[PDB]
């Protein structure tokens, strides 16, 4: 069972917009989404968006309608997402997880990888 | 001939030919004369 | 927007002392996932719906509830509960995690 | 009940179809139109207006400059630029004519080219312009050039000398996207004689350039154009 | 009509070619002004180059999908496809959107013509038929959370009930809440440093919703439901300049940093043919 | 024996000769002048301060040198400061009105280049960062002294682009709006009076700006040999057929 393998860890200088990313290894990527959660330091398992591969199909949480902007790629099999504008409140965590096997939430979860914003 | 009680309800019209390009191609104040010096 | 609430906000508990935790939305949420963290690891997949020990999530554990407010339990804490807990909102749609009670040990003083 | 009889094409959904159909939203009466400027009929009235052409794209990025056809003082009998009329092409398929008529697929008329000098109100010049029609090439100097419709150009106050490229052809429409067949044809640009420069000033001085669609100006069948694309759906 | 009357020869004051194009004013020259001409005809009045042409075919404007399956243990059924959705718009598909964005403001009625196929990619013994209902949610309807909620009753909501395989076509009068629809809205909802620019504002029409009635066979079965619209009885003001950089969202006029050319380079030299 | 190449224009108190222009424009062939009934919405009795407003402010000029871009100005905007209009403009829920631009700019018969005046009705920018990222009000809503494309770009600043009218549109494909040419060889000055045109009878200002003004030097400024390189460029705006409705407690804009 698939992989959810993740960027690293990230330095931005503040007003910039990175893209950290994610690969499914041993399930078929194609068919269920990956959420993205802004875990920030000693703060909360936050929720971006939800992206779906197999037709491009999508949400978001209205936080991140422009500082996050979800997306997928077919083949190299490799969510993604990147954040506009980087402000020290994307200093905190980005996570990504396989969504709806159903019986369970975001089953299968990635690593993670790490927004700092500073010069 | 119209089977719908609406507006919507209706088909395509057609050929509008009232076309006057004046409103872009010439757009001047003190109007200007095919064959007369420009600006004098 | 069904907004949640992590039941104590943390404790600690002596293993064998059970522990039960619980989630307060506001409104109606069917399906309570909850999810643990021991930090320096993703968060994971403990109880699915409502009720279901998640895979290897041991036997002292378990929980239920619903419309509004579940729950977690787990008949007597160990050492590797002193870890956070996240209840898990699904059913409204900006799916939104818990608060966190932070699964608290207990032990002697030294 | 009255007696019918299905033909052959029943159910096919033909996009290009004027057929009656029903109101989603019954008896519901809309915004009162108000007035406003401008108002578009066909397309044909806006495609007389003049754009500018870059007919000097020779960099290596998109350029303001990619407009400037210069001129350089104090030189003769050379040449200033030159292209085909592949309207549907080149310099063209980035002006409000081209992008279009870039979304048809047969056109005719007589393109209307303009000419604009920007060089020190004291500064002279006399070049000349000219249209190639189809059968020999790219003139390759003044002579060869002159031998074909063209409009020698004194410069003065008026800025702008306005050539006309007659619609000269056999076939009477041409397919947009380029075809030998249905060849267009060439222009230039020559020194008549040269550019001159006031003292106490110096460089290069330049001529602007547009084209508009003529009142003859004629266009068919309507296909989709190459010029944009989407490799996937947009987002919200 | 007439093409061009016949010229012969000339010499005079009155110089026909010869304007200032500073002023504005992009002068109606002609053929016969430049030359020795003959008479001819124009047997032409461009009816393929009128508006409500140039913008009223049938055109794709969106494509989602669903899927008709075992409901049974779905959290949230929209994450399941179960049934879905759409904000109506125009933008998502840009060979359209180019078109309508070569005016400022537009006018007219609509031919909203949907239609949608299945696939069993995976081990069925019968490609099922279904029946797809599409909603019109409007904007401060209530919404559809499973396909099989009561907003699905669609007392005053306008829905109609389709065949897969087929088509429906469901035309619908314009609905603007102003004398013509705004294509590009230089404003905010609010003089708030905080909101957004753009059209995005000006336009909710809402959405669309899509499920499949049945009660899922067995096997599992997916639609690709596509939708078609042809705009007509059309009027647009104010032309402007066509979009030579691509697309980026849906009501934003971006441009995507680091982008190949768009002004074909010439090859050699200007003076090159 | 009078020239297009000499107008004067007086508004409620002031003039502006020009021994120069070519001719005028007039946008749309339309006229500008006032909300006729049939057309009307608002219940409210519009107020019309006529020759308090319907006058000739001189906003500021900016110099024009062989480095320069280009400036453009939105338009409700840019006044929103000039006296009675500035308020009445501010004081109300919605108001409604045309404007004039005689745009400025002299040199001599040695002197070289030429700009492309020209008018955009409801022109939206575009953000420097791509992606569905939009523009923030403080960026869009400038005045007195308008935006610079030969600047640099600010976070959720509006692209600073000439080659793209900051929209994704050749700078070429421009001349299909109102507009002229300052030439400096054939001329000095610009003029374009431009009636209200957005898609409703009367409508809100404080929120909104139905048309931007741009200059753009299409062919470079390129004085003698040796001369101060810089030749400003000094903007002039007069509104008209203004029409102001439904008063109150004044707004309060961002920042």
């Amino acid at each position: 069972q698939g992989q959810l393998q993740q960027s690293g860890a990230e330095l931005v200088r503040p007003g910039s917009s990175v893209k950290i990313s994610c690969k499914a290894s041993g399930y078929a990527f194609s068919s269920f989404w990956v959420n993205w959660v802004k875990q920030r330091p000693g703060q909360g398992l936050e929720w971006i968006g939800q992206i779906y591969p197999g037709d491009g199909d999508n949400k978001y949480n209205g936080k991140f309608k422009g500082k996050a902007t979800l997306t997928a790629d077919k083949s190299s099999t490799t969510a993604y997402m990147q954040l506009y504008s980087l402000t020290s409140e994307d200093s905190a965590v980005y996570f990504c997880a396989r969504s709806g096997n159903y019986p369970y939430a975001m089953d299968y979860w990635g690593q993670g990888t790490s927004v700092t914003v500073s010069s | 001939i119209n089977y719908y009680k609406d507006a919507a309800s209706t088909s395509s019209a057609g050929q509008s030919l009232s076309m006057d390009p004046s409103k872009f191609t010439e757009p001047v104040k003190d109007l200007m004369l095919k064959g007369a010096p420009a600006l004098n | 927007q069904i907004v949640l609430t992590q039941s104590p906000a943390i404790m600690s508990a002596f293993p064998g002392e059970k522990v039960t935790i619980t989630c307060s939305a506001t409104s109606s949420v069917n399906y309570m996932h909850w999810f643990q963290q021991k930090p320096g690891t993703s968060p994971k997949l403990w109880i699915y719906s409502s009720s279901n020990l998640a895979s290897g999530v041991p036997a002292r554990f378990s929980g239920s509830g619903s419309g509004t407010s579940y729950s977690l339990t787990i008949s007597r804490m160990e050492a590797e509960d002193a870890a956070t807990y996240y209840c898990q909102q699904r059913s409204s749609y900006p799916i939104t995690f818990g608060s966190g009670t932070k699964l608290e040990i207990k032990r002697a003083d030294a | 009940g009255l007696p019918t009889t299905t033909l052959p094409g029943s159910g096919q959904f033909l996009t290009t179809d004027d057929r009656q159909s029903p109101s989603a939203l019954p008896n519901y009466e809309p915004t009162p139109r108000i007035h406003i400027p401008g108002k578009v009929h066909n397309l044909l009235e806006i495609i007389q207006v003049d754009t500018l052409i870059p007919m000097n794209n020779t960099h290596t990025k998109d350029e303001v400059n990619s407009y400037l056809i210069p001129l350089n003082a104090n030189r003769q009998n050379e040449q200033v630029f030159g292209t085909n009329l592949f309207i549907g092409d080149g310099v063209f398929k980035t002006t409000l004519l081209g992008e279009i008529v870039q979304y048809y697929t047969h056109w005719s008329g007589s393109l209307r080219f303009s000419l604009m000098y920007t060089g020190p109100a004291l500064s002279s010049a006399k070049l000349i312009l000219a249209y190639t029609p189809p059968g020999a090439r790219g003139p390759q100097d003044r002579r060869e050039a002159m031998l074909g419709t063209h409009v020698v150009w004194d410069i003065g106050l008026q800025s702008t000398i306005v050539m006309t490229i007659p619609w000269t052809s056999g076939v009477q429409f041409r397919y947009t996207d380029p075809d030998t067949y249905t060849s267009a044809g060439f222009l230039s640009c020559w020194y008549q004689t040269s550019l001159i420069l006031p003292p106490e000033t110096t460089g290069q001085v330049y001529l602007l350039s547009f084209i508009s669609a003529c009142p003859d100006f004629k266009l068919r069948l309507m296909k989709d154009t190459q010029t944009i694309s989407q490799t996937v759906a947009l987002t919200e | 009509t007439v093409a061009s009357i016949s010229s012969g020869p000339k010499h005079t004051q009155k110089v026909p070619i010869l304007t200032a194009n500073e002023t504005g004013a992009t002068m109606p020259v002609l053929p016969s002004d430049s030359i020795e001409t003959r008479t001819t005809y124009m047997h032409f009045n461009g009816s393929e180059t009128d508006v409500e042409c140039f913008l009223g075919r049938a055109a794709c404007v969106h494509v989602t999908e669903i899927q008709n399956k075992d409901a049974t243990g779905i959290d949230n059924h929209r994450e399941a496809k179960l049934f879905n959705d759409w904000k109506i718009n125009l933008s998502s598909l840009v060979q359209l959107r180019k078109k309508l964005e070569l005016f400022t403001y537009v006018r007219f009625d609509s031919e909203y013509t949907i239609l949608a196929t299945a696939s069993q990619p995976d081990s069925a013994n019968y490609s099922s038929n279904l029946v797809v209902q599409a909603m019109y949610v409007p904007p401060g309807a209530p919404n559809p959370k499973e396909w099989d909620d009561y907003t699905w009753q669609s007392a005053s909501n306008p829905s109609v009930f389709f065949k897969v395989g087929d088509t429906s076509r469901f035309s619908v009068p314009y609905v603007g809440l102003a004398s013509a629809y705004n294509c590009f809205y230089d404003g905010y909802s609010h003089d708030d440093a905080e909101t957004q620019y753009g059209i995005t504002v000006l336009n909710h029409m809402g959405s669309m919703a899509f499920r499949i009635v049945n009660e899922h066979d067995e096997h599992k079965t997916l639609v690709k439901i596509r939708v078609y619209h042809r705009a007509k009885h059309v009027e647009a003001w104010i032309p402007r300049a066509p979009r030579a950089l691509p697309y980026t969202s849906i009501g934003r006029t971006n441009y995507p940093k680091n982008t190949e050319p768009v002004i074909k380079k010439r090859k050699g030299d200007i003076k090159s043919y | 024996g009078y020239s297009d190449r000499v107008q004067q224009i007086t508004l409620g108190n002031s003039t502006i000769t020009t021994q120069e222009a070519a001719n005028a424009v007039v946008c749309y062939a339309e006229w500008p002048e006032y909300l006729p009934d049939v057309d009307a919405s608002d219940v409210n009795k519009t107020s019309k301060p006529d020759t308090s407003v319907c006058r000739f402010y001189t906003l500021d000029s900016k110099t024009w040198t062989t480095g320069s871009k280009g400036w453009c100005w939105k338009l409700p905007d840019a006044l929103k400061d000039m006296g009675v209009f500035g308020q009445n403009m501010f004081f109300h829920s919605l108001g409604r009105s045309g404007y004039t631009v005689h745009v400025q700019c002299n040199a001599t018969k040695f002197h070289s280049g030429c700009l492309l005046v020209v008018v955009i009705p409801e022109h939206q920018l575009a953000s420097h960062e791509g992606g569905n990222v939009s523009v923030k009000y403080t960026f869009t809503h400038p005045g007195e002294r308008g935006i610079d494309l030969s600047s640099a770009n600010e976070v959720g600043g509006p692209v600073k682009d000439v080659l793209y009218n900051m929209n994704g549109t050749l700078l070429g494909n421009l001349l299909i709006f109102p507009h002229q040419f300052i030439n400096l060889r054939t001329n000095n000055t610009a003029t374009i009076v431009i009636p209200y045109i957005n898609s409703v009878p009367i409508d809100s200002m404080t929120r909104h700006n139905n048309v931007s003004l741009m200059v753009i030097p299409i062919a470079p400024l390129t004085v003698p040999t040796g001369a101060t390189p810089s030749l400003p460029i000094t903007v002039t705006i007069a509104p008209m057929c203004t029409e102001f409705s439904g008063i109150r407690s004044k707004s309060i804009v961002p920042q």
